């Protein structure tokens, strides 16, 4: 289990997915060159599960750039890191999927999608042993949201033996590009309740809460929301890129953290909380695990139950320290955890800290809770779909009324399973 | 009530009598048999040594039967020996195929899944050119 | 009848196998090269009963070694009489009996016993008058105990017309090497009733009580108790080996001492116990000598001579002492303890006088019984054989050898049909 495909999708996903590629650049030493200049050889142990090695001692990440809109791809380009894409792996259409997932899922997305899968199969044939792909998009739009989804059903289709890891960025009207947000998101959800083996939440609306509220930002902007991303996606690949302690793999990170197949949305946590320019201790970024104002999803931990927690701790500190601290709130909080999954809650430490940060911790939750997100966004689509607003964006597209209806009990299932669970005590 | 010596004989080397001192009570004398043949003899020696041969054969026959039972353990250990071999390998063997037989159809089951919607796919995208360029 | 063909197997069987060898040499004074240095032609006389004439007027027991363990024998041959053995005497396997009669007699015991029996043909077929086999073995291992009876019941077929006499040492969890011991026991015993002439019981349960009781050993190690296992073997075996009054051999002894034929398990008993360091004693008249023949405390068995009737006696006295005071003192005991002897056997305690004493003893005593009691040593074997085999403890260790549960009942009725025959004769009167 050694090499990730990663694939970006749609503007969002391409934002999101450059930003990650910056920041885990940063962390491994890789300048925008593909040159290495770092002065430490755990940075390098690992380097083949992200980057290939091309000739002249340099890495160029494995991934693939997709999207409808053309633009998107030439702001990458543009970009700190944009030289550093492999640049026949940038796939771009020219007529945009309009905020529409039936056109990404059915029309312009369909028409681009086998020009993908060969620049994928082109990739994934090199791997020496293929872990999977890891997916970043959003759910409020049409390409991210519809054409990544249908990517995820190919590939799903080409390589069932792999692991398909997505890090979906759900909407909220506090940060609103478009009112069909509420289906777009709806009929991507179903799709990856069935087609996915791990997501990570990543909420608009907790994203947007934590810039207003806790950083005190009055109009927070799509880059302020982007820096708690990179924060959050190099915390949750910490133990994929990094030597110890342990060797995760995507495989192993889901076996461990999923109970359920369909249960698969985890809601991920970051301390501390800071801005785009900000340059504490254990016990203090233990505390943060169960404070709502750290999470990613906009849920709160202490109104569900976590069936798993996967916890990283990065910096110079004390392994002892963090196992006691750990322990505590495990001991303090034992009703925020299921009874009936023993020893549920993992740790590990990894000495390098992320840029502009001394000390850290990400918290990856499987938790009941997660259901607060999933409720929202089905509040929001059948205030709509009741009236059938804007369905003629979606008709019009070929798309029947039925899978509306389809996608929005499937959610619902999704949220009475996570409720099951809730409740369940061990007897 | 008186005695009587009665001279025997006279030798260069002794002398013998008879001395009686009362005569008997009774003048009326008291008041072998053959043969056995060297035939009976050999008869009575040969059987004995016939009874001592029976015993003999009698107690190597209960030996002899003692060298079958060792055989027969040794054999029966081998046997079940040969049975646990026997019955691990068949009991692996529908395992290890009752396990391929799973796993096929899982895989089988979760690409009909997908193929399901490539056709559900197709029908939408039929459906999206009975509504364009038919009105207008 | 001159020759014995000597056989030692397992570790219990080479350890008080060699014990006798190092002690019977110096009586007769063969020193470990082999060569006579003694100053008696008493020494001498029946040296041939033992020992086989080699060149250089040297003598080498007729001794056979075995072993599935290679390890006893490399002990043997570093000992202090290891090498007066004649080296192809040697047969040792590379894999063990791991303490299971099934083993030493089904399996690895099978495979080496016609590599031994070519040994004990080789040594016979030299004899010019042959008495018959001596062995020297434990009953609560693999080896001796398994292998050892294999090799009994093989001799058997071989050699119908010679004497089968062993030295068996009984099994004690005071003195315990393995948790099976009372199913090798038993099973032994059930091949011993069937295939021996006649049997000493050397029971590791009175050694170590006259270890720890009598001479007050908190302790005692095998080496203790092997010191009264060779002063018993030497005396039990003196009138083999020395001239006097009745010659004796194996027949002989086994006609006078056995009246029926599975009765035949023989308590010895010694006077004076002595331990190694002990190095006085300053002590022990014939009076005093002839005493310890009714004395437990003296018995090599764990059996109490007054619990039960002696059938027969044989009695060795060693040293310079008085015949005609042995003679009035073993009649006295006789008159005294009549109550301990069968009535309907006439005149049936035997003593013999040999001017040879032991080492380190100016005067010693031993006694061979065939009584009555021995049953107590059978029972004690026999309530330990039920209490695992009831819960069928261990079993598959045996079954896994090819045994059927069955062998281990036939043998438990056997046992306690040799035990009922021991009391059917307490109980018989002379009518
Ligand atoms: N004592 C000890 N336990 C270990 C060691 N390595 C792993 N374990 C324990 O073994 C269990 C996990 O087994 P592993 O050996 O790591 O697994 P594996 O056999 O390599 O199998 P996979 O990694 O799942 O392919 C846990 O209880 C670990 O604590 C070690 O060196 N010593
Ligand atoms: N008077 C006397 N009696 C003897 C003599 N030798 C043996 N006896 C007695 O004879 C009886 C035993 O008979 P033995 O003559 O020794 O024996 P054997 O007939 O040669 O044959 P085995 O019994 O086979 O030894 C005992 O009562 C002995 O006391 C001897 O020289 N003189
Ligand atoms: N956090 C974050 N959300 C974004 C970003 N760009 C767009 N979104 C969200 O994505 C949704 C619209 O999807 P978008 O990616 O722009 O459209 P697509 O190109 O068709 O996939 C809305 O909910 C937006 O709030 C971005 O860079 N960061
Ligand atoms: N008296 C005595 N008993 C011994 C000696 N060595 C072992 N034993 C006994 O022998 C029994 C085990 O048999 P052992 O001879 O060691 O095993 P084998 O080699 O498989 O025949 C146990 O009852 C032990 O007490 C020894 O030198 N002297
Ligand atoms: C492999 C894991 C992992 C996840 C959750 C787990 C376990 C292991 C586990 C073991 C014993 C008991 C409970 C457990 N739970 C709930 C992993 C851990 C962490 C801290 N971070 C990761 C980051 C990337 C990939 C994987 C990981
Ligand atoms: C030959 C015997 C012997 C045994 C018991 C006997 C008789 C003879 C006997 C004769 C007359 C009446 C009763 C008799 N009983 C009970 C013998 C005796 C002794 C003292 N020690 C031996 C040591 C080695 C070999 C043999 C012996
Ligand atoms: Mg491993
Ligand atoms: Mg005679």
């Amino acid at each position: 289990m050694r090499e990730i495909v990663h694939i970006q999708a749609g503007q969002c996903g391409n934002q999101i997915g450059a930003k990650f590629w910056e920041v885990i650049s940063d962390e491994h030493g890789i300048d925008p060159t593909g040159s290495y200049h770092g002065d430490s050889d755990l940075q390098l142990e690992r380097i083949n599960v992200y980057y290939n090695e091309a000739t002249g001692n340099k890495y160029v990440p494995r991934a693939i750039l997709v999207d409808l809109e053309p633009g998107t791809m030439d702001s990458v380009r543009s970009g700190p890191f944009g030289q550093i894409f492999r640049p026949d792996n940038f796939v771009f259409g020219q007529s945009g999927a309009g905020n529409n997932w039936a056109k990404g899922h059915y029309t312009e997305g369909a028409e681009l999608v086998d020009s993908v899968l060969d620049v994928v199969r082109k990739e994934s044939e090199s791997c020496d042993c293929l872990q999977g792909f890891q997916l970043t998009h959003s759910l409020g739009g049409g390409t991210g949201s519809g054409m990544g989804t249908l990517l995820i059903s190919k590939i799903r289709e080409e390589y069932p033996d792999r692991i398909m890891n997505t890090f979906s960025v759900m909407p909220s009207p506090k940060v609103s590009d478009t009112v069909v947000e509420p289906y777009n998101a709806t009929l991507s959800v179903h799709q990856l309740v069935e087609n996915t083996d791990e997501t990570y939440c990543i909420d608009n609306e907790a994203l947007y809460d934590i810039c207003f509220r806790t950083l005190k930002l009055t109009t927070p902007t799509y880059g302020d929301l982007n820096h708690l991303v990179s924060a959050t996606m190099s915390g949750v690949t910490t133990c994929l890129r990094f030597p110890g302690q342990l060797n995760a793999d995507l495989r192993k990170l889901a076996v461990n953290m999923v109970p359920f197949p369909r249960l698969h949305f985890f809601m991920p946590g970051f301390a501390p909380l800071t801005s785009r320019g900000s340059q504490l201790t254990v016990p203090e970024l233990t505390q943060q695990m169960f404070d709502s104002k750290n999470m990613m999803a906009a849920c709160d931990p202490r109104h569900g139950r976590y069936l798993t927690v996967a916890t990283i701790f990065r910096g110079r500190m004390s392994m002892k320290e963090v196992d006691e601290q750990m322990l505590n709130i495990q001991n303090k909080n034992s009703s925020y955890f299921v009874e009936w999954i023993p020893n549920n809650v993992k740790t590990a430490v990894c000495d390098i800290p992320p840029r502009g940060l001394k000390m850290s911790s990400t918290f990856i939750g499987n938790s009941t809770a997660i259901q607060e997100l999933f409720k929202r966004i089905s509040e929001q689509f059948t205030a709509m779909f009741r009236r059938k607003a804007f369905l003629h964006w979606y008709t019009g597209e070929g798309m029947d009324e039925m899978e509306f209806t389809e996608a929005e009990s499937n959610m619902n299932d999704l949220v009475s399973e996570y409720q099951q669970y809730q409740d369940a005590t061990a007897d | 009530a008186d005695m009587e010596v009665i001279e025997l004989n006279k030798a260069t080397s002794g002398q013998s009598w008879e001395v009686i001192l009362k005569p008997p009570s009774f003048d009326g004398v008291p008041e072998r048999r053959r043969d056995p043949s060297l035939e009976e003899i050999q008869k009575k020696l040969e059987a004995a040594e016939e009874r001592r041969k029976y015993q003999e054969a009698e107690l190597l026959k209960h030996l002899a039967e003692k060298r079958e039972h060792e055989r027969e353990v040794i054999q029966k250990a081998i046997e079940e020996n040969n049975n646990f071999i026997k019955m691990a390998k068949e009991k692996l063997a529908q395992k290890m195929e009752s396990n391929k037989e799973n796993r096929e159809a899982h895989l089988a089951a979760m690409l009909e899944r997908l193929q399901e919607k490539d056709k559900h796919a197709e029908e939408v995208r039929k459906n999206k050119e009975l509504k364009e360029e038919a009105s207008r």
